[PDB]
């Protein structure tokens, strides 16, 4: 065998290269059934001389029974090392991607299993598979109904799609978006479920890919498997949905997605939370439809919740609360959303994530938060009750003298600039309640609002211009406004670009004497 | 002007909200797929193959 068949092998080469194609197809049927037997198999391996003449009959032959038993050949010896060596050295992949255009389902069958082989064990076999244009016969096989031949088909193209750009780009161009969202809305196989929600995991990290996927109603189609029992699949078609998200914020008939996201805010599994909170966060963005819906099918009930459950972490904390001030502005249930953070004991922990050990991009979203939920009158006195102002005005000061320092950049990403704008903001819309307007005042921040009045960012001159304006309601209050020589920039704040400073200076010079 | 008309002209100017979108791009963070129904007998695959992990 080692012996016999090492001299029937130079044999067989021969019989290979013949020029009557009769006697060729004889031969590969021979060289098929050798390579059935181990012993033999080893032998037709070890020869280069044997491997380049069955690759050379492959991609020159027009017979379809002798087409098989050669990609049949090729099948078997890409189980070995040497094997897939040899497939390699002799010119096999362009070979066997020529075969990925044959209408025969067994020489397919066997083509794709042997350049999954190479793609998975042999080096440098990837470039050879996308310079001879492999990828663009792959998707085009993703119109087949063999479940276990698409399973391998769909793995070729997460191995040649990962961390290669223009692979990423030829998938696309050739339909692959659509041909993959037709995948998970059409079988029930877990194994091609699972591989095809990593191909699309891929290409969710594209900036073109990514809004193909969302077009090709993939949303909607990845939202199908989050109930799958494999958890595998569900955490794919989530990180997908999280990558997609950010590109999503047009897209209509959501309500299934926006409704299984906040039953998934409920799981014991980190990962799970993470993402759903991720996913509703982007898909509030904007929307006022999707804000709509979050909040009619239990959506702050259960942010709130999550919030709680969350603690320092700070992973679920951050686009649970960016979600929470979304759905608590410019929309028709505001007001609903606004009164159900109070209603579901929200307010201490949205209060308690202003102080450390929270970062500032969560300190920055929380003060957003507490804007939007002083926009309903019954939040007024619980937010007061938590201790919500003189947090908002240590936050303040504090990062008013770092921009004070910073006169004669960010901060964990975040600008100081930003904190001031965000906490003065907040403090203008609590001071429209008397009992908060004897508390900020309380606080000696009037002489903080008027020096804010002198700052180059137009946005922070219309929140201190504004806050000003609500306490100047009150004539004591006006009158300490006054005391502390705000006339002159209120006075300069008259003649501004922007309509909304200019109003709110107004009424407090008004304020101060009539 | 009254009382009335300036407290008017502040109660019609609205404050807005900025919704941001949050970037995520995670691409990469057990059980082989089966083998396709042929005409062939069952061979396995090298050691070296099955316990080394794909090429990256």
């Amino acid at each position: 065998d080692a012996e016999l068949a090492t001299r029937a092998i130079p044999e067989l080469t021969k019989l290979l290269n013949d020029e009557d194609q009769v006697v060729v197809n004889k031969a590969a049927v021979m060289v098929h059934q050798l390579s059935k037997k181990e012993a033999s198999r080893h032998a037709i391996m070890r020869s280069p001389q044997m491997v380049s003449a069955i690759v050379r009959t492959m991609q020159n032959t027009n017979d379809v029974e002798t087409a098989r038993c050669t990609a049949g050949t090729l099948h078997n010896l890409s189980h070995h090392r040497e094997g897939l060596l040899a497939i390699f050295k002799s010119g096999g992949i362009p070979a066997l991607v020529k075969m990925l255009g044959s209408p025969v389902d067994s020489v397919l069958f066997y083509a794709i299993t042997t350049l999954h082989n190479l793609l998975l064990h042999q080096e440098g076999a990837k470039m050879a598979v996308r310079l001879a244009g492999g990828l663009q016969k792959m998707v085009a096989l993703l119109n087949k109904t063999n479940v276990k031949f698409l399973a391998i088909t769909t793995d070729c193209l997460q191995i040649l799609a990962y961390g290669n750009q223009e692979s990423k780009l030829i998938i696309l161009a050739s339909g692959g978006p659509q041909a993959l969202v037709n995948i998970m809305r059409t079988y029930t196989y877990e194994k091609l479920l699972w591989t095809t929600s990593r191909v699309l995991k891929v290409l969710s990290v594209c900036s073109s890919n990514k809004p193909a996927i969302v077009e090709a109603g993939g949303m909607q189609a990845l939202g199908l498997h989050l109930t799958d029992p494999s958890q595998r699949l569900v955490q794919n078609c989530l990180w997908t949905l999280r990558n997609l998200s950010d590109a999503a914020t047009k897209q209509e008939g959501m309500e299934g997605l926006l409704g299984t996201l906040v039953q998934l805010l409920g799981s014991d599994d980190i990962n799970v939370v993470t993402c759903a909170a991720g996913i509703l966060s982007n898909l509030t963005c904007n929307n006022y439809k999707n804000k709509m819906m979050v909040c009619q099918v239990g959506g702050i009930e259960a942010l709130v919740r999550t919030v709680l459950r969350a603690g320092d972490r700070e992973d679920i904390t951050e686009p649970a609360i960016c979600a929470l001030r979304h759905l608590t502005s410019r929309h028709q249930e505001a007001e609903m959303a606004q009164n159900a953070v109070r209603l579901h004991y929200g307010l201490p922990v949205v209060v308690k994530l202003l102080h450390p050990p929270s970062h500032w991009p969560l300190i920055k979203a929380t003060v957003g938060l507490i804007r939007n939920l002083a926009l309903c009158p019954a939040n007024h006195a619980p937010l007061r009750e938590q201790g919500a102002i003189p947090r908002l005005v240590q936050l303040l000061v504090r990062a008013h003298q770092d921009t004070q320092r910073r006169t004669s950049q960010f901060v964990e990403g975040v600008r100081m600039e930003e904190i001031v704008e965000g906490c003065t903001g907040a403090l203008h819309i609590l001071a429209r309640d008397v009992h908060n307007r004897i508390v900020i005042r309380g606080l000696n921040t009037i002489p903080l609002f008027v020096q804010l009045l002198y700052s180059p960012i137009e946005n922070i001159q219309r929140v201190a211009a504004g806050v000003l304006c609500e306490l100047a309601q009150d004539k004591e209050a006006a009158e300490a406004i006054e005391a502390e020589g705000a006339t002159a920039p209120l006075t300069e704040l008259l003649h501004s670009r922007n309509e909304g400073v200019a109003t709110y200076a107004a009424a407090v010079l008004f304020r101060m004497s009539e | 002007k009254q009382a009335a008309v300036n407290a008017a002209v502040q109660r019609v100017q609205v404050l807005p909200d900025a919704d941001t979108l949050l970037h995520f791009a995670t691409e990469s963070t057990s059980s082989s797929l089966s083998a396709l129904s042929l005409d062939e007998p069952f061979i396995q695959k090298d050691v070296e193959l099955r316990i080394m992990p794909p090429v990256q």
